[PDB]
């Protein structure tokens, strides 16, 4: 009642309702899923229908050469927080002039997402990523959190009903390390499926693919793009 | 710095700082102002004369500039705020265009300023309206009308202040092109609509015309009873 | 340089400039108005530096326009050479100054006619006649020696067409063509331009 | 640095078929004074890089602790991301560019050498930005007096083995010793390989014929 | 450099040269030195290139966010104070500009010289550059106001003809623009080399 | 901190300020002050309040706080708050006289004041002055002259005009007793202690419980002259005989 | 202190109907001495765009890097690569920020604009801004620019054809002017890539000079 | 009782949900992305007729190729369209290109959820924007049109309604919006859905409408225009 | 209304924002810290919620100096924001004093830094507990713990988390001051398995970091040659 207006405010059971209610804006966004291979990391996400005229969305986003991510909560603050992370991958290339790695950009993002949860008068940003990389370590499936914690995952999906996906990916995650390009995307094609409702299945307009690998800059695949891809589904 | 945020939104979507600021403009003194051809007629209703007012420094039209005056209704320390940063852009403008202001640019302004502090950090917005009138460099008649919310209007007649539901329901039955074609018939025009919103009734108004150049001046006690006569 | 020149009389500060915009060694412009009316009975005549001369001039003229709207009744010559003053001796020793030689001229209903005499640096002083630039070392002397304080408006454009006589016989400087106005009570009237 | 206090001189490098060798002399002159004449002009940056530096020597040791602790600080997370001397020298161009363009520049003329990815990188850095890589680099009068030495070394043969890149340092530093006067007669020599780098300890130019 | 502007009746010819020179080097032939801002209003390039080449660039979009605004094309005199106030808070840093501000506005034909020493003059003719004192001299023995197009024309081209033949910075080819009632229109590029075969 | 903080300057749901309207409270429990104008002056009464037994005489009046060499004011309110007020009138008096070497118009020196009452009412977070004061004073555009100010920031010229306790009932009786070009400075002393009686709740005025001061012109210098005890009390004796011969 | 040197290197765009040829030597100076003789001058920004920088190395390296870093900021934001022209416009607002502390680089950009022709745009140290068929830029424009107009612009010939400019006759024409270049000019001749953009991408080829 | 900052239980940050149902009290705003070009189509809701129509500006030029259409509070869509005009010069003054339709909603969208009471800035947003903006345009990329909700929420869409009336002008805009239709026809498909929303009779006062052509520039109706599109409907 | 701020004091004094923020440790698992002879062993009972998390994801061992090493528990984002504060005291003092920071002094700042979020309504108190952990020749091994309340007490083994009152207890039965670095590590690994429940929280993965004599003074991960061969040596005694 009274422990949930402000972020300083612990309440009795050690707990902080304001950044609990913004993990709730991510998981009443829109159904996104990452994975990755031991070659590449694959980022699918559901172009949501807003209406039946709408180019629906864009939720997958360039970040860096080797760097992109996938959006799921407010759509402002991951806007937001992604010209930070854009910023903070040319802010590297013009000093180091090398790709920063994939670690330390979501360690960036963790320290910049916990600021706010800590001082008055600012709220958690309200934003869940999917992070897919590609270091000299190989892929990277991090996803943060606005409790500004992070996790390097095997596979991750985030959003509305996206529990059905992490029981798709959990028991598929066995054999994702050895799959091919083709391969890898159609399983986070079927784990971005079990997602939707009953009428609704997955069309070229509604889905975006976002694949990094090594020999592979970080590319989107639009509309006529994804038609290679779910061509065996 | 006091940065807290004073106008907020509500539930159904209302800003509760700006009605609130608009009942405050509801609360002063009616004032009206109608649209001629080639004449614009500020008129305020005095509540009180009080036989002790110095009346030369509570009345409620001012002058922008040379060719743009204004009448305000609601907190009157508020509008010598509004009025008096309203003169400092018509001097800049001045001095940057080498041209003298059009009336709706300092309304814009005027709206503008109203509007931010609607929605800045540690503001109440402005509890006035402001009723606008001036000329063009081509001549054309202007009458604009500010609210609170920083939303400005272009007006052929307007009214602000308290009774001015009743006032617009009246110019919006006799406002037509004949009224508007003699100028002292305009001059009429407020006169008439202000007593009906005078409840003790008399020559107790004050009242500004402003006609192309030779610009504006206030009408004097005796100059306004001469009309009052005309209309009893 | 350019050139200005006032003289206070009983009712009334006839004022004359120059109206050459010179360069290196061509001029730019021969019809050049080097005077700034800031009320209806007061004028600001600024000679100096290039740029200077209507950067300090439109700014002194925005605030005394800005006195009458806030106010309802104009500056007196004393106040606004003091305004005038003020805000050319605290940016003297700012970043950036301001290289005007002025001359401010201006009628009062109750003190009666003013002069004022300033340069760059800041120093006002209230003249019965007073002249700028280069031409005012030939034309002081005019100055020094016909005047009377007494002095009829039509004796004072004689006495100034001596001095702008004297600036085409003895001077170097191609000033031709002169702007010449007088500010007595009724406000300021334009004079015919003494030409040659 | 509007003017340099206690400068060392000429610092050679050149890589070679398996990591890179610097060299320079153990001695910073406070203007024609042979003032402190055991100071290591040579840094170990990580397990890769190597680093030496001519010019103003309190500039160098400023640049000694703001790398020197950039390197912990890569190390600390533990990732497996290293600097590699590319970066290192990248990072360090970027360092002496910024500081020109306040106009209080460090005055050092940095050697970057190094071994990653089985490619060896040498790198030179001037207190003015300027930045380039080379089969082999000298700074100061060794631009002069042994980077005609070392082209004309590599220009017969852009490979050189270990043992020869070192005698042809060593034959370098002794020019230098015989021709300019701010050089001193003992020297560190650095090499980076596969296995790290090794900086070994005073050698002398002490085989220096004088036939007057 | 020789830019060249004079308002007659029927609006007012901007000309200019085209040689651009670091030192005694020509750098370049090809200089578009008449800068067009917009459709309606233009300006001059002499001086430091890239100083008058982004101020009058500045000058552009502060031109158009006015006409955006105010939903009306800026004056010329407005638009010269604006350019006048930009290049006033540098002043003593090192602007080299010096350029003509050109158009119609509700006064007519207007031409406004802007330096960055700080000058804004009116003026019926006006000329700035190194060969500027070579082009007064032929403007104003054949300037008129009542002078017809095609005579304004000529004598606007041949003023930076006689400019460029004493001028060793003056060179290139002449550009005659003309600013009529309904926008600036470009008239010609007449090469130098060209015209003194008829100029002979 | 939001749980914390009062909300000063936001607006009632009627379309007032609740800060303001309660700084007027505070003045009309404060000492009743007032000014008439006269045609050649305006005076100032202040109802003494601090009228204790002990109290001391240190500086010149108690509440009156001369301003300028041609202008003065009263203050009637929270005393503390009134002191920060004066000190900021002789700021913009100085301020003016050395911006333009000519004496503050009276009228722009309570317009510049009211534009700080003003800034308080409406941003900043703080509670305004509660203080409303009067001005006398004389300039070369409108001579004599006599201002109110209240905290909202709002002024107002008058002829005649009281602030403090029972203002209210002091206004009225000079609606009746005041007329308009006909008051002289001798006329307008024998006005304020006529007021003073009706408006104060004791017996008799006794010149320990009143504070006046008078602002006239005298060869072209203005004298703002605060009366001392016998000057009031020889015009509590002529109204206190007075008002037996009629009656 | 100065924060200036002159590096030298000489830069020859040449646009054409469906190519550009942006062209470089690769030698490094500094007064009299040679710091490096592989260093191009050229780099590659888009698909179909080059720049050739030079002038002050520390301020070549330091512009590509903010050209390279704000390309990348356009198409974040604008979701398409940048456009010839807009990188040269883009170029002359970067050359104006740093004003009154200058980049000493004379920048030409080369590319396809965006009808398919060659588009060269030629740039002064603070930006300003020309597009052209043909120029040269540093340390020898002085030597080809006279040739360039002779060869190209068809100057000073009289009753001669015309012929469009192909791309054998611009790339021997590239060739044989940096030949006579290298020969009078001490800053040029180490080697010369040249960066050649038509529509099927960028090639890139050299061809040796003469070492000092 | 709350700050301006603060998620909801579910996860809707309080201030931008109550800015959204401030749409819904002003006036409707139709846009309709044809190919051949884009129309937008705004109820101006006179409320007395003393009230001179030609002020009730809520369709705006942003440049010559982008019309801005805006529904909710006009004097808060008066700093965005501001800066929205100064963002395409600012990009045509750095790139000499005109800025792309995206681009401008995407720059403006990042003002919305810029607010805040903790030090955003000296002088910041107390509010969320209480506008919808519909941005419409021809760009490289063709004719296109843009939503602009205050959440910060940008999507491109085909057919568009804003306003008290949307829900009920969405599901008129649904039927009758094909991908093949013109610009007349679109122009004519804008007033018969106006006509069903609109309180007072439909004449050529109380609407305003403009196109964006690929051939011509923004442009808005005169009075003599409106009246031949009403007849035909 | 006596626990809305952290400048607020109960009326029998008591700040219970720093008390709740430290029921925020306690329902986070159980973190230990043995010191020992030849240096500190560390040990975190990482919980592992999904299956789909890599092995490595959320590390609750960091190295803040090259000597120095911290455990956290609590909330791991602001544990990774305290992390980042020891870090930047530990490297500016060795950019001011040139020398490795000592481990009081470290132990000191941060806890310094952690209760300045103790005192003001305009933040909250830290929601994590932390050991740090050091070894040098001259100062020895030192273990000191930091509580959300900005007290810092030095150990010889300490348990925060869940299981708090369960590890210590197992820490008590064990008399380190004789016993070497691999026989901690190989006790460190019993006691994280004791406390650990197997019904309520399912997964979990053993973290172990030990910084000692025989690295020289450096703080490192445990190998897995030797981690294995700790939780083998574990789950033989938990029978």
């Amino acid at each position: 009642n009274q422990y949930d207006n402000d972020v300083t405010v612990w309440s009795p059971q050690g707990r902080i309702h304001q950044i609990e209610y913004a993990m709730e804006a991510v998981k009443q966004g829109s159904a996104t899923v990452g994975l990755k291979s031991k070659t590449h990391a694959v980022l699918v996400a559901l172009k949501r229908a807003q209406s039946e005229l709408a180019a629906h969305q864009k939720k997958i986003l360039h970040v860096d050469n080797h760097i992109g991510i996938s959006i799921a909560g407010l759509t402002a603050d991951a806007r937001l927080l992604c010209n930070f992370m854009r910023q903070e991958c040319l802010d590297s290339r013009f000093v180091f002039d090398r790709p920063l790695p994939v670690s330390r950009l979501v360690s960036l993002i963790g320290s910049k997402t916990q600021i706010p949860t800590q001082r008055y008068g600012r709220r958690p940003y309200g934003v869940g990523l999917l992070i897919a990389g590609y270091d000299d370590m190989g892929p990277h499936i991090f996803q943060t959190c606005p409790s500004a914690n992070y996790f390097d995952c095997r596979a991750m999906s985030i959003g509305a009903r996206s529990q059905s996906a992490r029981t798709y990916l959990e028991r598929h995650m066995s054999e994702f390390m050895e799959c091919n390009l083709n391969e890898l995307v159609k399983h986070g094609l079927r784990a971005l499926r079990e997602t939707l409702p009953a009428e609704q299945d997955l069309t070229t307009k509604n889905v975006s693919i976002g694949i990094v690998g090594k020999d592979l800059e970080f590319t989107i695949y639009d509309d006529d793009d994804v038609s290679p891809f779910l061509e065996g589904l | 710095s006091y940065d807290r945020a004073i106008t907020v939104f509500s539930p159904d979507g209302h800003l509760f700082q700006v009605e609130y600021a608009q009942e405050a403009v509801k609360k002063g003194s009616t004032a009206v102002g109608v649209r001629g051809r080639d004449i614009v007629v500020l008129g305020v209703e005095k509540k009180s004369v009080a036989k002790l007012q110095d009346e030369r420094t509570v009345r409620k039209i001012c002058a922008l500039d040379d060719n743009v005056c204004m009448a305000f209704a609601g907190l009157t320390a508020d509008a010598r705020i509004v009025i008096n940063r309203a003169r400092v852009e018509c001097q800049s403008h001045r001095l940057t265009v080498e041209d003298p202001v059009t009336v709706e640019y300092i309304t814009r302004y005027i709206a503008s300023l109203k509007q931010r502090y609607t929605q800045s950090n540690g503001r109440r917005p402005f509890g006035i309206s402001a009723l606008i009138v001036g000329f063009d460099f081509d001549g054309t008649p202007r009458l604009y009308q500010t609210d609170p919310s920083g939303t400005y209007h272009a007006w052929k007649a307007n009214a602000i202040g308290r009774g001015a539901k009743s006032v617009r329901e009246f110019l919006e039955k006799n406002y037509t092109d004949e009224a508007i074609e003699t100028d002292d018939l305009t001059i009429k025009l407020v006169i008439k609509a202000l007593l009906e919103v005078v409840q003790s009734g008399g020559k107790n108004i004050e009242l500004a015309v402003m006609r192309r150049d030779q610009s504006l001046k206030i009408l004097n006690p005796e100059e306004i009873e001469k009309y009052v006569a005309e209309i009893e | 340089m350019e050139y200005l020149i006032g003289i206070q009389g009983p009712d009334y500060v006839l004022v004359a400039s120059d109206r050459v915009a010179a360069s290196n060694i061509v001029q730019m412009k021969d019809d050049h108005d080097k005077m700034f009316k800031m009320s209806e009975k007061i004028l600001l005549l600024c000679v100096g530096e290039a740029g200077d001369t209507v950067q300090f001039a439109e700014y002194i003229q925005k605030n005394v326009q800005l006195y009458k709207m806030r106010n309802g009744y104009e500056l007196s010559p004393t106040a606004a050479a003091n305004f005038t003053r003020r805000n050319l001796a605290d940016c003297l020793r700012s970043r950036t100054p301001y290289h005007v030689n002025l001359l401010l001229a201006g009628y009062d209903e109750h003190e009666g006619p003013a002069l004022y005499y300033m340069d760059y640096l800041a120093a006002l002083a209230k003249a019965p006649f007073a002249a700028h630039g280069y031409g005012a070392f030939l034309t002081l002397s005019i100055l020094d020696r016909y005047y009377t304080p007494t002095i009829s408006r039509e004796r004072a454009v004689e006495l100034l067409r001596k001095c702008l006589e004297e600036l085409q016989k003895r001077f170097i400087l191609n000033l031709p063509t002169f702007s010449v106005r007088i500010i007595d009570k009724n406000g300021i009237h334009d004079l015919d331009n003494i030409s040659f | 640095t509007q003017n340099p206090m206690v400068t060392g001189t000429s610092v050679l490098g050149v890589k070679f078929e398996g990591g890179v060798v610097i060299a320079a002399d153990m001695l910073g002159s406070y203007g024609s004074l042979a003032r402190f004449r055991n100071i290591s002009r040579i840094m170990r940056v990580n397990n890769s890089t190597m680093l030496g530096a001519s010019g103003d020597y309190a500039d160098f040791q400023y640049l000694k602790q703001v790398l020197g602790q950039m390197v912990i600080d890569e190390e600390l997370l533990g990732d497996g991301h290293s600097y590699s001397p590319r970066a290192i020298h990248s990072w360090l161009t970027r360092a002496m560019y910024s500081r020109r363009s306040k106009m209080n520049p460090l005055w050092n003329t940095m050697v970057i050498g190094g071994y990653a990815d089985g490619e060896s990188f040498l790198g030179y850095v001037d207190m003015l930005g300027v930045a380039y890589e080379a089969p082999s680099l000298a700074t100061g009068y060794g631009a002069y007096l042994a980077q005609p030495l070392l082209r004309e070394v590599l220009e017969k043969q852009p490979v050189l083995s270990q043992t020869e890149a070192r005698d042809l340092v060593e034959r370098c530093m002794r020019v230098l010793y015989y021709r300019d006067a701010r050089s001193y007669n003992r020297f560190q020599i650095a090499t980076v390989t596969e296995k790290g780098v090794e900086i070994e300890g005073p050698l002398s130019t002490e085989t220096n014929w004088d036939i007057a | 450099t020789t830019t060249l502007a004079f308002k007659f009746r029927h609006g007012v010819i901007v000309a200019a040269d085209s040689r651009a020179t670091a030192g005694a080097y020509i750098a370049s032939q090809t200089v578009k030195k008449v800068i067009e801002i917009n459709p309606y209003l233009l300006g001059t390039m002499a001086g430091g290139a890239a100083d008058c080449s982004f101020w009058e660039r500045l000058l552009a979009r502060q031109c158009r966010i006015y006409e955006l605004r105010n939903k009306e094309r800026i004056s010329v005199a407005a638009a010269s104070k604006l350019l006048a106030n930009m290049v006033y808070q540098y002043k003593g840093m090192g602007l080299s500009m010096g350029t003509m501000i050109c158009g119609w506005d509700k006064r007519g034909p207007g031409l406004y010289y802007v330096d960055s020493e700080g000058n804004r003059i009116s003026g019926a003719t006006f000329s700035v550059g190194s060969g500027s004192v070579y082009a007064y001299g032929v403007m104003d023995r054949g300037y008129s106001y009542d002078l017809e197009v095609e005579q304004a024309y000529d004598l606007a081209r041949r003023a930076i003809y006689q400019a460029t033949y004493r001028d060793a910075y003056s060179g290139g080819a002449v550009n005659l623009y003309h600013v009529r009632e309904d926008g600036w229109i470009r008239v010609s590029s007449d090469n130098v080399a060209d015209l003194h075969e008829k100029y002979s | 901190s939001r749980r914390y903080d009062s909300r000063t300057t936001i607006f009632s749901p009627e379309g007032r300020l609740y800060q303001v309207e309660y700084a007027m409270e505070a003045i009309g429990h404060a000492g009743t002050c007032l000014g008439i104008l006269a045609n050649d002056g305006v005076l100032l009464a202040a109802e003494r309040r601090n009228i204790h037994k002990l109290l001391d005489e240190v500086f010149f009046s108690e509440k009156i706080y001369k301003l300028n060499e041609d202008m003065a004011c009263s203050v009637a309110g929270i005393t503390s708050d009134a002191n920060v007020l004066t000190n900021e009138l002789r700021l913009i008096a100085q301020r003016y006289l050395l911006q333009y070497q000519e004496p503050i118009p009276c009228e722009q020196l309570v317009t510049a004041l009211c534009d700080i009452k003003q800034a308080y009412t409406q941003f900043g977070g703080k509670r305004p002055f509660g203080v409303s004061l009067l001005y006398i004073g004389w300039d070369k555009h409108y001579g004599f002259q006599l201002y109110q100010s209240d905290p909202s920031g709002n002024y107002g010229g008058w002829k005649a005009t009281c602030i403090g306790n029972n203002s209210a009932a002091a206004v009225s009786m000079l609606k009746q007793d005041y007329k308009e070009g006909e008051m002289t400075l001798k006329s307008a002393l024998a006005l304020a202690i006529k007021v003073l009686n009706k408006t104060m709740d004791v017996s008799k005025l006794s010149a320990e419980k009143v504070e006046i001061a008078t602002l006239t012109r005298e060869n072209g210098k203005t004298v703002i002259r605060v009366l001392k005890q016998k000057e009031v009390e020889q015009l509590i004796k002529k109204h206190e005989e007075e008002e037996a011969k009629a009656e | 202190f100065s924060p200036y040197v002159f590096n030298g290197g000489t830069i020859l765009a040449i646009a054409g109907e469906d190519f550009a040829i942006v062209a470089s030597d690769t030698r490094l100076s500094e007064g009299f001495s040679i710091h490096t003789r592989d260093s191009p001058k050229c780099y590659k920004l888009t698909d179909k765009t080059v720049i050739g920088c030079s002038g002050f190395h520390g301020d070549c390296l330091t512009l590509t890097k903010i050209i390279e870093a704000r390309l990348k900021m356009y198409k974040h934001s604008n979701n398409k690569a940048m456009t010839t022209g807009a990188i040269a416009a883009m170029l002359s607002t970067i050359l104006y920020s740093r004003r009154f502390f200058p980049y000493y680089v004379y920048n030409i950009i080369g590319g396809l604009d965006e009808e398919g022709k060659g588009a060269v745009y030629s740039f002064d140290p603070v930006g300003s801004y020309q597009r052209d068929s043909f120029k040269a830029g540093g340390s020898a424009s002085a030597m080809l620019q006279p040739l360039l107009d002779n060869q190209v612009g068809f100057k000073n010939m009289q009753n001669v054809e015309h012929v469009p400019l192909s791309l054998d006759r611009a790339m021997r024409l590239v060739k044989d002017v940096f030949i006579s270049a290298a020969e009078r000019d001490v800053y040029t001749g180490d080697a010369l890539r040249i960066c050649i953009v038509t529509k099927e991408g960028i090639r890139e080829e050299t061809v040796s000079l003469r070492k000092d | 009782d709350r700050g301006v900052n603060t998620f909801s239980p579910e996860g809707r940050l309080f201030q931008v949900e109550y800015a959204i149902e401030a749409i819904k009290l002003g006036s409707t705003a139709i846009g309709i992305q044809t190919s051949e070009g884009v129309c937008l189509a705004v109820e101006k809701r006179i409320t007395s007729p003393l009230m001179e129509p030609s002020s009730i500006e809520k369709i705006v030029e942003i440049d010559a190729h982008i019309g801005c259409a805006m529904s909710g509070l006009i004097a808060d869509a008066k700093t965005l369209i501001d800066k929205a005009r100064v963002e395409t010069q600012n990009h045509w003054f750095t790139y000499n290109e005109t800025m792309t339709v995206e681009s401008v909603t995407q720059a403006v969208s990042n003002l919305a959820l810029q607010f805040g009471e903790e030090d955003a800035d000296p002088g910041a947003m107390s509010r969320p924007f209480g506008v919808a903006l519909l941005f419409g345009g021809v760009d490289e990329k063709g004719p296109q049109l843009f939503h602009m909700d205050p959440s910060g929420t940008f999507v491109q869409c085909d057919a568009r309604a804003i306003g008290s009336a949307s829900e009920g002008a969405q599901s008129s805009l649904q039927e009758v919006y094909h991908k093949s239709m013109t610009l007349k026809e679109a122009i004519k498909s804008s007033l018969i859905i106006l006509k069903q929303v609109m309180e007072e009779k439909l004449n050529a006062t109380n609407i305003e409408l403009a196109t964006v052509q690929p051939g011509q520039n923004f442009h808005m109706f005169t009075k003599e225009e409106l009246e031949e599109v009403i007849k035909d409907i | 209304g006596y626990d809305l701020s952290a400048s607020t004091f109960s009326p029998d004094g008591r700040v219970f924002q720093v008390e709740y923020a430290m029921k925020a440790v306690e329902n986070s698992s159980t973190a230990i810290g043995i010191r020992c002879k030849d240096g500190v062993v560390f040990g975190v009972e990482k919980l592992v919620l999904s299956k789909l998390y890599e092995e490595g994801s959320n590390k609750r061992l960091f190295n803040v100096d090259r000597h120095v090493g911290m455990a956290v528990a609590g909330l791991l984002a602001d544990a990774r924001s305290l992390a980042d504060i020891a870090r930047e005291e530990a490297s500016n003092f060795r950019s001011n004093f040139g020398y490795n920071i000592p481990l009081k002094h470290l132990a000191d700042r941060v806890a310094m830094y952690v209760h300045a979020y103790t005192l003001y309504s305009a933040v909250r108190p830290f929601g994590c507990s932390f050991m740090l952990g050091s070894y040098s020749v001259n100062d020895g091994a030192q273990l000191y713990m930091i509580d959300p309340s900005g007290v810092s007490y030095g150990y010889w083994g300490c348990a925060i988390g869940k299981a708090r009152q369960a590890a210590k207890t197992e820490i008590e039965k064990l008399q380190m001051k004789e016993m070497t670095c691999r026989d901690i590590v190989k006790e460190v690994a019993k006691i994280i398995y004791i406390v650990h429940d197997e019904v309520k929280d399912k997964a979990f993965e053993l973290e172990l970091s030990w910084v000692g004599e025989l690295t020289n003074g450096r703080h490192e991960i445990v190998p897995k040659d030797i981690r294995e061969e700790a939780e083998k040596y574990a789950k033989e005694s938990l029978k």
